[PDB]
RNA sequence: ACAGGGCCCAUUCGGGUCUUGUAAUUGGAAUGAGUACAAUGUAAAUACCUUAACGAGGAACAAUUGGAGGGCAAGUCUGGUGCCAGCAGCCGCGGUAAUUCCAGCUCCAAUAGCGUAUAUUAAAGUUGUUGCAGUUAAAAAGCUCGUAGUUGAACUUUGGGCCCGGUUGGCCGGUCGGAUUUCCAACGGGGCCUUUCCUUCUGGCUAACCUUGAGUCCUUGUGGCUCUUGGCGAACCAGGA
RNA sequence: UGACCCACUCGGCACCUUACGAGAAAUCAAAGUCUUUGGGUUCUGGGGGGAGUAUGGUCGCAAGGCUGAAACUUAAAGGA
């Protein structure tokens, strides 16, 4: 006679005692306060459009020395100041200050990737033109 | 504003992607029978898929209830006419043993190969591609085909086409216009 | 087990505790067969001719067997008392 | 040479004995190894983990390298065994054999619509190791092996072909998994349908039927 | 021009005769990207398609972008630097011979297209109904009662009897590759009957044979359907109860 | 009659032994009947911290409880 009352009336109970029980399970946390539109840069997104300030240097969290580099930013929307991170070479050089970059995530939810840090996103675009070519020359800037 | 038209993809991919295990039964494949893309293994692959469960779906009617029979008898006898299973199997049961394999054998692209009018099978294809091969007195331009059983027997080489009839085919509207 | 037309298919038939109707499978080391026996009318054992009967593992461990058998060869035909139907 | 052991060894070699359903009707053991060599050859061997442990010496790490084998051909016939031991080329080796004693039949046999040429098994089994839980089941016609890489593997060895499957059951555990799977199959004959019923009357143990040849 | 990877002989050369190949001399052929008469096209042109004239020899008419420890294809090449420059999505290189940085040669991957950042997807059985985990990894409420929610033992025609027909599968192909009959398996399905609701009454409706007024083409006959008369109601109109 | 012995049972409170099973294992007659994945239903968790804090809302006289963030930071923290 396990934890839970079973015979033919024990519709309303039931429809009850799953629907607390979500709560806790994490994800059903996000959906209904749903946190996303409140909370956070993107809010119910995915991508977005930001203005860069400085260029920033983080070094490592340790089994690593890292010295990588990032990019504050001036969403273009609530404003928050984020940070964000660059791939490639060096990559750094073609984000020229106060230039117009394309935002996105980093395919990990919240949360904080590999050796960095507060840090939780990736630079796409520049002036929308790629960087993946502003990196293999396939075109170049304004 | 009209009706919305109607339409599902065929190929249903693989669970696991990646494996020195099935992968080294496609390259046993493509291979032996032309093909082309993994976008072929996998149409069949659903097509075998699909009927698979009208059975599984029958077998679980009783035997002799109307549906069960009919389709059965109608199902069965839509594969009879594309030689995928023979005469002799067909109680229903059985349709279930047919590997991919059986299916291949009833595409154009090989039912040429075999009907020889084709060096390897390849020779077997370019031959569909470019207008050659011709059912009725019709061309016919797509490997994938299914062989319909009582046509086969008909399968050409038509007047249009180069190799029977209606002229030599340009390579040739140059060895006699440079002597 | 069998096919559409009488074709036996199968390994084998499974041999079965004789009081217990369970199963023996395969490798039981517990397990037993007996081969008592039987007087011929004389105090000469009686060859080449004797009774089957067939323990699992299951009962050895149990104590059982000793009161099992004691139900059968007097449940059988050769035995007299000793055992009850009525404990 | 072969060279024998036992009253059972001997009988083989010698051909009093033919196959191995003599050998699981009246259950035998089975200590020597050669005794399913000569009877099953189709025999096949397959290699599924080579780990690392480890029992960790005074001023060092001791290591050995668990291999697991399983054996068999296709018509119901599972081998299992797991000899760790020091360096792979005992580790295999006497893997292999440490499944051979182990061969276990299976019971290859009926969905539904009896049909012609087993497929399936007879019936729903389950097993159990600490963790892991297996709920085979059985699928019509080649609908397919539905499992793990390795589980597939075992299955095939053992036709059988087609059947569904599930597990539970920490399946990081190459090692306690299959430990289980195989304790199910291993118990089809395990499983009293009606068809059985029809009592059979046993026959007579080979260890009192060639008493001579089996000795000196 | 050599180098060869074969072969037929090698009593030792080496040639050789079917072959790829490193070449820094090579010479005949081939085209359009661009240029451009005309026609075209176009309301009007540009372009396309056509095409006279032109136009391919490397210093052209020149193809790039990203890497070359691992992940992950591919440099334990040369040069500089010495935990400083710098790289590195993560593991990590760099503190005097750096397979990672700067750069030379060399190779690898995509290739008129590559990279880069962001968001989303699959990967994710790390949101899960199918498919998770909750003895200690992060998680069984302190324990019990409870209004909802949710689930809820079994039992109320089974069996048998006759029909008649479909359309898969055999056995004849019946024939100048499909038409169908007997032989005959599978399999559905309508009847009807065995104590058998079919909401059921007023007509019209009958549609079927319990009918049979006559009988017989032919295998010495439960193989074949032309005809009105008593009598089938659910093949159905249409008002109700 | 009662204590007792034994035979049997139903209900306990545990224990030994196996492992056919399960597991990352240590071990487990339940953590078994789970990739052969599904008897009934209530709670909970989804990397480590920040922190069961700040906040609001509430029960208490108070101690305090129940409810319960985020920014930021980090490649491990952990189990056997």
């Amino acid at each position: 006679g396990k934890g839970k009352p079973r015979g033919l009336n024990s519709a309303r109970k039931l429809r009850v005692h799953r629907r607390n029980n979500r709560w806790a399970e994490n994800n059903y946390k996000k959906r209904l306060l749903g946190t996303a539109f409140k909370s956070s840069p993107f809010g119910g997104s995915s991508h977005a459009k930001g203005i860069v300030l400085e260029k920033l240097g983080i070094e490592s969290k340790q089994p690593n020395s890292a010295i990588r580099k990032c990019v504050r930013v001036q969403l273009i929307k609530n404003g928050k100041k984020v940070t964000a991170f660059v791939p490639n070479a060096g990559c750094l050089n073609f984000v020229d200050e106060n230039d117009e970059v394309l935002l996105a995530g980093f395919g990990r939810k919240g949360k904080a990737k590999g050796d960095i840090p507060g840090v939780r996103f990736k630079v796409v675009k520049v002036s929308g033109v790629s960087l993946l070519a502003l990196w293999k020359e396939k075109k170049e800037k304004p | 504003p009209r009706a919305p038209r109607t339409y599902s993809k065929t190929y249903s991919t693989p669970k696991r992607p990646y494996e020195s295990s099935r992968l080294d039964a496609e390259l046993k494949l493509a291979g032996e029978f032309g093909l082309k893309n993994k976008k072929e293994i996998y149409r069949i692959s659903f097509q075998l898929s699909k009927i698979r469960r009208a059975a599984r779906d029958l077998l679980t009617r009783d035997e002799k209830d109307p549906k069960r029979l009919f389709e059965g008898n109608a199902l069965i006898r839509r594969l009879v006419r594309v030689g995928v299973l023979s005469e002799d199997k067909k109680k229903l049961d059985y349709v279930l043993a047919l590997k991919v394999e059986d299916f291949l054998e009833r595409r154009l692209q090989t039912q040429v190969y075999k009907l020889g009018l084709a060096a390897s099978v390849h020779h077997a294809r370019v031959l569909i591609t470019q207008r050659h091969i011709a059912v009725g007195k019709q061309i016919v331009n797509i490997p994938s085909f299914m062989v319909r059983l009582d046509s086969e027997k008909h399968i050409d080489f038509a007047p249009t086409s180069p190799f029977g009839g209606a002229r030599p085919g340009r390579v040739a509207r140059r060895n006699a216009a440079r002597k | 087990m069998e096919n559409d037309k009488g074709q036996l298919v199968e390994l084998y038939v499974p041999r079965k505790c004789s009081a217990t109707n369970r199963i023996i499978k395969a490798d039981d080391h517990a397990s037993v067969q007996i081969n008592v026996a039987k007087v011929d009318e004389e105090g000469r054992a009686i060859p080449g001719e004797y009774v089957t009967y067939a323990l699992s593992g299951y009962v050895r461990s149990r104590g059982e067997s000793d009161d099992s058998l004691n139900r059968l060869a007097q449940n059988d035909g050769l035995l007299k008392n000793v055992w009850s139907y009525s404990r | 040479g072969w060279v024998p052991v036992t009253k059972l060894g001997r009988l083989v070699k010698a051909g009093k004995i033919t196959t191995i359903e003599e050998i699981f009707l009246h259950s035998l053991p089975v200590k020597e190894f050669q005794i399913i060599d000569t009877l099953l050859p189709g025999l096949q061997d397959e290699v599924m983990n080579i780990k690392p442990v480890q029992k960790q010496t005074r001023a060092g790490q001791r290591t050995r390298f668990k291999a697991v084998v399983v054996v068999g051909d296709s018509n119901g016939h599972v081998g299992l065994g797991i000899k760790t031991a020091k360096e792979v080329a005992g580790a295999i080796r006497a893997g292999i054999i440490i499944a051979k004693l182990s061969v276990i039949p299976i019971r290859r046999g009926y969905w539904g619509t009896n049909l012609g040429q087993p497929h399936s098994l007879a019936t729903k089994t389950t097993g159990k190791c600490g963790s892991v839980t297996v709920r085979l089941i059985p699928a019509p016609r080649g609908s397919g092996i539905v499992a793990s890489p390795a589980v597939k593997k075992l299955l095939q060895l053992a036709g059988v072909e087609d059947v569904y499957t599930q597990s539970n059951g920490k399946t990081r555990t190459l090692e306690n998994t299959l430990k289980a799977a195989f304790v199910a199959i291993g118990n089809t004959y395990g499983f009293l349908t009606p068809n059985l019923w029809a009592e059979q009357p046993l026959p007579v143990s080979p260890l009192d039927i060639y008493s001579d040849e089996a000795s000196a």
